[PDB]
């Protein structure tokens, strides 16, 4: 499946590179016509990055699910960007992972995507 | 001579960190510890000693990072917006240090607190640990500094922010995750989210400097970075033995130190060096308070 993502400091980018899945960094002009999964990072107090919020205003029809990168140091806000997008558009939380992810997270993410398709 | 002009961005991330420091500062001035007396008196003598000692260690690292690492790093940056972000991070290390005092006061007599400070001051392993990191900062006490020197100070600083604190962070989280001393735990939780964004910001600054090093300079600082990391690891394993063996938690702590070392490397743009393992779940529960 196609993976749309956003990365500010490189972590999300490094995770998508372990994926072997077609994937594209979101920008403001981007329209996505096929089913896709979103991978986002998480910004202060468990929030969704603005660029992601914009990109979903125009692209949620094909959104089939969402993962979040974060840091468990944030407690009950770890990865909370996935919760907010999941609730807002009624799509499954695929997974949450820290930073660039571990191999478990990568393998976990792929299994979840089959399962979800 | 330049004045900081926020109407022309010098980078793409400084303004967000500026704002974010201020918003975390604000959440830190709301409630405090006292309710902890109930669970504090239920710990064994050995537990209370471990706790006091780790908090002593945390306070030492916050003191050095506010009084030395932030100031000497910031005084050479040419990017004035980042320099302002660091000045403010630097002040936050002092707010954290003052929070540890506040916790101490709600848990020990002035005489006990004072003994804990004497102990930290005279403790060879903490001197050595603090001494290695601050030797990267002290190298910046001169009018002109190389990119390499400055990069290595930033590596040292993120190893402190994202990695060295965690051998002491373990205990209060571990107890709070068991519902012991959870008001002190909540203060530590807040301090930990400051330190995580400090280690991300300094690691971004580091990766910019690294991108301007020659290929030869890059290979050199990559070597020094891997040396420093493992020199610190080896000191931490020894520190962990001294503090935790009395209470049976030495290998739990050591594994949490590896877990965080790998986060620090990743703050620098680097690959993890320790085998990847799930976070201690009791500590995770301590992080999940309020
Ligand atoms: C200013 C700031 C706020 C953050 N807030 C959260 C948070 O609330 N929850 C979380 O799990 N992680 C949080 N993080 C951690 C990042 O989401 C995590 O580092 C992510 O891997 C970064 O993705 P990227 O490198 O692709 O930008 C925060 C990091 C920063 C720098
Ligand atoms: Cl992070
Ligand atoms: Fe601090
Ligand atoms: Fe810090």
């Amino acid at each position: 499946m196609l993976v749309a993502y956003d990365s500010m400091t490189g972590n999300v980018k490094r995770f998508i590179h372990k994926l072997n899945m077609p994937a594209v960094q979101i920008d403001e002009d981007l329209v996505i016509d096929e089913d896709f999964i979103l991978i986002t990072y998480t910004t202060g107090f468990g929030n969704v990055p603005e660029r992601v919020l914009d990109f979903l205003e125009r692209n949620n029809e094909k959104l089939k699910g969402v993962s979040a990168s974060g840091n468990r140091n944030w407690g009950d806000m770890f990865g909370a960007s996935a919760d907010k997008i999941s609730t807002k558009y009624e799509v499954p939380i695929v997974s949450k992972f820290e930073l660039s992810g571990t191999n478990n997270d990568v393998e976990y993410f792929k299994e979840r995507v089959r399962e979800i398709a | 001579m330049r004045a900081v002009n926020w109407n022309k961005k010098e980078d793409d991330f400084s303004l967000m960190f500026w704002k974010q420091n201020i918003a975390q500062f604000w959440t830190e001035e709301e409630i405090a510890v006292s309710s902890d007396k109930n669970t504090w008196v239920q710990l064994s003598k050995e537990e209370q000693i471990a706790y006091k000692r780790v908090l002593g260690g945390l306070t030492l690292l916050d003191t050095k990072q506010g009084g030395e690492g932030m100031p000497l790093v910031l005084v050479h940056l040419e990017n004035l917006q980042a320099k302002s972000v660091l000045a403010f991070m630097g002040a936050m290390e002092e707010v954290h240090a003052k929070s540890y005092s506040h916790i101490f006061t709600t848990l020990a007599t002035e005489e006990e607190i004072d003994d804990i400070f004497d102990w930290v001051d005279n403790h060879p392993l903490l001197e050595k640990k603090a001494g290695i990191i601050t030797s990267y900062y002290r190298r910046l006490l001169k009018p002109e500094v190389t990119k390499k020197e400055l990069y290595m100070a930033m590596v040292a600083s993120v190893f402190l922010e994202s990695y060295l604190f965690y051998s002491g962070f373990f205990y209060p989280l571990y107890l709070a995750g068991q519902g012991k001393l959870t008001a002190s735990g909540e203060i530590i939780n807040l301090i930990i989210r400051d330190e995580s964004i400090h280690g991300v910001f300094v690691g971004i600054l580091a990766q910019q400097i690294f991108a301007e090093l020659s290929a030869e300079e890059q290979q050199e600082v990559q070597k020094e970075t891997q040396e420093l990391l493992m020199e610190l690891y080896e000191i931490e394993m020894a520190y962990t033995e001294e503090i935790y063996t009395s209470i049976g938690l030495v290998e739990d702590v050591n594994r949490f130190v590896r877990y965080n070392a790998n986060k620090g490397l990743m703050n620098l743009g680097l690959e993890p060096k320790f085998e990847e393992e799930e976070i201690n779940p009791i500590v995770l529960n301590g992080l999940r308070t309020d």
